[PDB]
């Protein structure tokens, strides 16, 4: 076999370790998930300093400690003009209710007469999309530590019955430690067998998901490989001028590998990029572990990764706090906060 | 080269969501 009686024990172990963890994990989450938590603060209590993205989300200080978060801003109108209202209730209730070292911290929530806030920890190393597209590609060990974090995250959000459903590199940040922070949460949901929403960034979805049959968490292991190949190309498998070009692309699965890129990982991103649900890694009796034990991940130290103790390929450059240097710059809209309430029904649980 | 056409397909910036 391929493991004698010592590492064939200690794998063993260590998966009997994950499933233990999970178990725990999944009973602090459901307490959070059915007692959420409400308006832990006011707008009166930051300063406003700049927007970091685009509702919209700004750079803000707390008055009182000095600290910096990032604070998302959402126009209840709009959002219910967008018929985005369950999206934004269930983001910010899973937001309170996961715990996770690369999952964004939502420290304060609160809402007034025109706006939901979701105030969150600043992770000031900016987007990995725009990390990415400065150096072109990342070497395989550098992709790679990327890719065992979103694993860990993908398999604590599944124990969850949590789907994901938004991978790309524009929705994960790089924090002062160079490691993964996943913010976005607003096409999450929460299902324990199929699903059938047409959600997702085109470059990113997987043949399911646009075809009318229903699908399950093995669109975020699809997902998964669509990243890896990214950061390790420096363009997605699958791309085209137009969405519905790329739809075609995706559905046929034929991709094609840069000539740099290792046996071991067109191995792993074949059986990622996997059209056939049953033989997708992720997707299999044996779950996880198929990807967790790929050989293009042998020299991963999975418990080392989740306690950050493994040394970042690129540390973000920060000149001090509040500094948003890694963050491209949007036109300043003043929060304007109506004298009349507006969808208070609508928001009430928020 | 495939980087070429990717440049060429005008979705080398931040990608929205459908
Ligand atoms: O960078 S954000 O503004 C942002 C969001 C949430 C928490 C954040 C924390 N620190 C910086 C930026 C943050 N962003 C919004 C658009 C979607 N893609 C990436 C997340």
């Amino acid at each position: 076999g391929h493991m004698g009686n010592a590492a064939a024990a200690k794998k063993g172990s260590e998966q009997e370790s994950v499933k233990e963890f999970l178990a725990k994990a999944k009973e602090e989450f459901l307490k959070k998930w059915e007692s959420p938590s409400q308006n832990t603060a006011q707008l009166d209590h930051f300063d406003r300093i700049k927007t970091l993205g685009t509702g919209r989300v700004m750079l803000v200080k707390h008055k009182e400690t000095g600290n910096h978060y990032a604070m998302k801003i959402l126009d209840k109108q709009k959002v219910v003009k967008l018929k985005q209202i369950e999206h934004t209730l269930n983001e910010k209730r899973i937001l309170q209710a996961v715990n996770f070292p690369f999952l964004v911290k939502l420290e304060f929530s609160f809402k007034d007469n025109s706006n939901l806030y979701m105030v969150m920890e600043y992770v000031p190393g900016g987007e990995m999309f725009s990390h990415l597209r400065r150096i072109g590609r990342f070497s395989e060990p550098h992709a790679r530590f990327y890719a065992a974090q979103i694993v860990l995250t993908f398999e604590y959000l599944h124990s969850l019955d949590l789907i994901y459903r938004d991978l790309k590199p524009e929705n994960l940040l790089i924090d002062q430690q160079g490691y993964i922070q996943v913010t976005d949460f607003g096409f999450a949901k929460r299902v324990k067998g199929r699903t059938w929403t047409l959600c997702g960034t085109p470059e990113y979805l997987a043949p399911e998901i646009i075809l009318s049959k229903g699908y399950n968490k093995a669109v975020d292991w699809w997902a998964l490989g669509v990243l890896i190949y990214e950061m390790a190309a420096g363009y997605p498998p699958f791309f085209a001028d137009q969405p519905i070009q790329i739809y075609e692309k995706i559905v046929s699965g034929k991709v094609r590998f840069p000539s740099h890129f290792s046996s071991d990982l067109k191995d792993l991103l074949r059986n990622l990029l996997q059209v056939d649900l049953t033989k997708r890694f992720g997707n299999l009796k044996n779950g996880v572990n198929d990807i967790k034990n790929h050989k293009w991940f042998a020299t991963t130290d999975w418990i080392a990764i989740y306690q950050r103790k493994v040394e970042a390929p690129f540390i973000p450059k920060f000149k001090g706090p509040g500094d948003t240097s890694n963050f491209d710059d949007y036109e300043e809209e003043e929060i304007r906060v109506s004298i009349n309430e507006k969808c208070g029904k609508e928001f009430t649980e928020f | 080269t495939t980087y070429a056409d990717f440049i060429a397909s005008g979705r080398t910036g931040r990608r929205n969501a459908i």
